[PDB]
RNA sequence: AUUGACAGAUUGAUAGCUCUUUCUCGAUUCCGUGGGUGGUGGUGCAUGGCCGUUCUUAGUUGGUGGAGCGAUUUGUCUGGUUAAUUCCGAUAACGAACGAGACUCUGGCAUGCUAACUAGUUACGCGACCCCCGAGCGGUCGGCGUCCCCCAACUUCUUAGAGGGACAAGUGGCGUUCAGCCACCCGAGAUUGAGCAAUAACAGGUCUGUGAUGCCCUUAGAUGUCCGGGGCUGCACGCGCGCUACACUGACUGGCUCAGCGUGUGCCUACCCUACGCCGGCAGGCGCGGGUAACCCGUUGAACCCCAUUCGUGAUGGGGAUCGGGGAUUGCAAUUAUUCCCCAUGAACGAGGAAUUCCCAGUAAGUGCGGGUCAUAAGCUUGCGUUGAUUAAGUCCCUGCCCUUUGUAC
């Protein structure tokens, strides 16, 4: 009530919250096409912005799933009623979002499509979407039972340096 | 239809009142977060929700030792049948959008 | 304690040079500066030397913990 | 015992001088600031390095091609 | 009323924080009153160092995870309405703002 | 001429002797028996040590004000051989620091300040600064 | 029945777990992180931490 | 149907676990079967992710073109140059991609600019307090403690922003007068130290980090789970990283006198950091205060060092093992000694065989203090500073690595 926790401990706990939510949203909106959560706290309110491809799927029928997720978030993290809201915005250039495209690769693999052909199509899609280059690694048991590994790669990459932090999207 | 009556039926009404429901995966919580009418702890809640899910009347997501139970449409009708409720009812997803 | 001495030793001789620069004339300063430098460059120009950080795998910066091998 | 210029310097220096031969001269800090304006060089260190070779070719040029 | 209102900006980001601080000075100069220039408080470095491995057995290597955090606090001699107009602007990044009333 | 103007080692030599000559301190019962801090192997070799550390404590209070007993234990801290384990800082003895500051309280060298802790009094500033003046005029050496 | 969990669970690692894996070893407890050091590296970036040095 | 029960016997138990008996939710049950579930069970030679290593070096790749029946090669190189497949330059290749470098963080220069009561204040003013505080007959000084706000004055010290700043640029050599190397001026001289980090590997480790996991196993008389207790600490012995020492360049007893990264409660499940006063020899105890912090702890009044002590090369006051008795605190509990204090006991050890590690500048080494774990709490670790060398500035002898030629029955 009159706590005002440490600047140190506050920022850590805020990040933790963001981290836990990112995961919960990753796990729940897996097939729906989750691409991120961009939270911002405000006066007597907490706007959190969900990023995804299929926005009609995340919102649900008429206004359902978003109301459930807000209620579960509300219930979970200890948020008073009407202090929080889930704002599902659409992802511009899905083919640059890696985590979207890793889920899309997960999906196709679960769909029983060939390890090569799905991954090759995933690669061609992201590269047509206008990226400097890309690097796809489906690993683990790709036929047989000795853990082989594919590595479908095209175009311009960077590994070493600071640049890689901001200049490559990893997933 | 199980166990202490007052407890179970208080869980089912909480799950109806709010369209979703959460716990924490912690077998030892003589209180439960929210609810808290009388003991009505974690477990009972946790084991009722697992009972719904098995017969098809609630869905699941785990994420960091916690649980998040989204309730089905076919679950709604089961709960209303269990609680002999009126057909109007309004569970939770009414909410004015714009 | 050793560090503090050299500091003042530096400071007082730098201070002097700054008094003469401002409130005498640059010719006297010039001779003063030369007298101190030919003695030691420490007097005015400080060391940039500073304590090098320890990295894991050893007790110091450079020293490594003893390899067992056998 | 070290500082050779990379190809990513040498090229930029070469291409600068082709175009803006006239602006560039013998003094370093003069053309150091010329390098800023005519070229979107990202790092200050890289700029400083390109210029430094840019002097050096200017010196070479001023003594046959 | 006029009172000694204190803004307290603290953030993990530097550039974004300094933009907000600068914007709060512009708003104060627009509606002229006072400022006492933005106080760079000494930045704290939240450090966590761990072994890179899960498990014991590789070579004994270590990550050094920093996390910094800054405080620009600005003072001001003004009423409340002007403060609510200024601080409502300069939001969207992760700059945590705490506006104290007077003195302490 | 003040105390800062004097070589502090030979100052407390005189102050302790000033504190003996006066003969109204209140050296407690223990003295002989007591250790002086958990640091120590032995008892102090000067058997009239209470006069010396009362002197050293006062001269500290002249320089740094507001010094509690906890402050006094920190000033007379040191290395502690665990013997076969590595050494660490132990703080000075509480009771003997306390018994000193009570002794200067009764002497009226000191007065317990606002915002807690001891600080020395003018009538004390007399003695301290007087004896500096005595030391300074011992000889040109 | 009454004795089921009934052992002083107030101090030491028999109490304190991670807020992700729940495994009760190698916890970052500093700044109230309360997470497996493996789980800490897992999330760190999101928490705001970063390797610069 | 057959969930849940004071006895009293039994039991470790105040486990309604069982036997005699009570009586109870009242729609829970019990039994199959399907079937789950759980698992710090097995499998890292079923995997993922994550680390580590080969491999801290300069390496690695395809397009098209040329050479070869082809595996392949060429590009990707005689030479010089570089820390560098770094450059120059050669040229059946041309023109690219990663890696290296650039980059990011850090270190040090800014009397330059922006900045401040949570910095200093900074020097003023001394408005002073203030007592002889001292010098001094008295004035004027010297010294701080502070009493200071704000309507004193700023940024030298401070904090941290955004800029500048060094480029082998200058002068001389040497070098195909290219790439470059050496020296010296100016002043930091390309070099402060990290971080990040390629291709291809490894059947390296990890299933005991995971609600990442396939298969296998087990599943109520459980490998599930909780409680009580013990164990991981057991000692003929063999090795590994450590700490303390073997003294007098020391020990002890006093005195003097300087740090830098941190951390801290009001919490994810029960509690932080602690100033000041009393009580206690001491470990500690009791009072009150401050502190979610440039505010309080805190000019963090650290150690080594420095200055007076003895002591006198005696296994000595060096060393501080082992061991008896007593007292504190943490704890639900400390015996197989949790830690702390105390009095006593006073071992080998008088510098270490063959062997072998680590390191070139604020470096080794000495020396303390923070973080981590942490109720209790470091001989470990990971950071911090303080004292501060000797020796090199090289070579391939050893050990390895990189390229070329070569040989090869691998």
């Amino acid at each position: 009530m009159a706590v005002q926790i440490s600047k140190k401990r506050k920022f850590v706990a805020d990040g933790i919250f963001k981290a836990e939510l990112n995961e919960f949203l990753t796990r729940e909106l897996a097939e729906d096409g989750y691409s991120g959560v961009e939270v911002r706290v405000t006066p007597t309110r907490t706007e959190i912005i969900i990023l995804a491809t299929r926005t009609q799927n995340v919102l649900g029928e008429k206004g359902r799933r978003i109301r459930e997720l807000t209620a579960v978030v509300q219930k979970r993290f200890g948020f008073p009623e009407g202090s929080v809201e889930l704002y599902a915005e659409k992802v511009a250039t899905r083919g640059l979002c890696a985590i979207a495209q890793a889920e899309s690769l997960r999906y196709k693999l679960l769909g029983g499509l060939a390890v090569r052909r799905a991954c090759y199509g995933v690669l061609r899609f992201i590269m047509e979407s206008g990226a400097k280059g890309c690097e796809v690694v489906v690993s683990g048991k790709l036929r047989g039972q000795r853990a082989k590994s594919m590595k479908f790669v095209d175009g311009l990459m960077i590994h070493s340096g600071d640049p890689v932090n901001y200049y490559v999207d990893t997933a | 239809m199980l166990m202490p009556k007052k407890n179970r039926i208080a869980i089912y009404e909480l799950l109806f009142k709010e369209g979703v429901m959460v716990a924490k995966k912690d077998v030892h919580m003589p209180k439960h977060p929210e609810l808290a009418d009388k003991n009505v702890p974690n477990l009972h809640v946790m084991k009722a929700m697992q009972s719904l899910k098995s017969r098809g009347y609630v869905k699941e997501q785990f994420a960091w030792r916690h649980f998040y139970w989204y309730l089905t449409n076919e679950g709604i009708q089961y709960l209303r049948d269990y609680l002999h409720l009126p057909p109007e009812i309004v569970p939770a997803t009414l909410r004015r959008s714009r | 304690h050793v560090a503090q001495i050299y500091a003042i030793r530096q400071s007082i001789s730098k201070a002097l040079v700054a008094y003469y620069q401002k409130y005498v004339d640059e010719a006297s300063k010039k001779e003063i500066k030369d007298i101190l430098i030919q003695y030691d460059r420490t007097l005015l120009v400080a060391d940039p030397r500073r304590c090098e950080s320890k990295k894991f795998g050893g007790p110091g910066a450079r020293a490594r913990y003893q390899k067992s091998y056998r | 015992m070290g500082r050779v210029r990379t190809k990513t310097v040498k090229k930029a220096a070469r291409v600068i001088i082709e175009k803006y031969y006239t602006r560039l001269g013998n003094d370093f800090h003069t053309n150091k600031r010329v390098c800023e304006e005519i070229a979107i060089i990202p790092s200050k260190k890289l700029r400083n390095k390109i210029a430094g070779y840019v002097t050096h070719l200017m010196k070479r040029i001023q003594r046959g091609p | 009323a006029i009172h000694r209102i204190r803004i307290t900006l603290t953030s993990r980001n530097v550039k974004s924080l300094e933009k907000v601080c600068a914007d709060l000075i512009r708003g104060a100069k627009e509606k002229n009153l006072k400022v006492k220039g933005p106080v760079r408080m000494p930045t704290k470095t939240l450090r966590i160092t761990t072994r890179k491995t899960p498990c014991g057995e590789g070579s004994k290597t270590w990550d050094r995870f920093q996390m910094r955090i800054h405080k620009r606090l600005i003072d001001l001699h003004s009423p409340s309405e002007i403060v609510k107009q200024i601080t409502s602007i300069s939001i969207e990044p992760g700059v945590e703002v705490e506006v104290t009333i007077a003195d302490a | 001429v003040t105390v800062k103007d004097v070589n502090q080692q030979e100052f407390v030599r005189a102050l302790a002797a000033f504190l003996k000559k006066s003969g109204k301190l209140k050296v407690p019962e223990w003295v002989d028996t007591v250790k002086l801090a958990k640091h120590k192997e032995l008892a102090p070799y000067d058997e009239n040590w209470f006069y010396t550390r009362a002197a050293s404590t006062a001269r500290h209070l002249y320089l740094r004000g507001g010094a509690g007993v906890g402050s006094m234990t920190k000033i007379y801290g040191g290395r502690q051989r665990n013997g076969v384990m590595p050494s660490h800082f132990s703080r000075g003895s509480k009771s003997v620091a306390r018994r000193v500051l009570q002794a200067l309280e009764g002497l009226k060298m000191v007065e317990k300040d606002q915002d807690g802790g001891r600080k020395l009094t003018p009538q004390g500033q007399r003695d301290l600064d007087r004896i500096a003046g005595q030391v300074a005029a011992a000889k040109k050496k | 029945q009454q004795l089921y969990w009934s052992h002083p669970r107030k101090f030491g690692q028999g109490s304190r777990s991670c807020r992700v894996c729940s495994n009760r070893h190698g916890l970052i407890r500093k700044y109230g992180l309360n997470m497996c050091r493996q789980c800490f590296r897992q999330y760190a970036k999101d928490i705001g931490f970063i390797k610069l040095d």
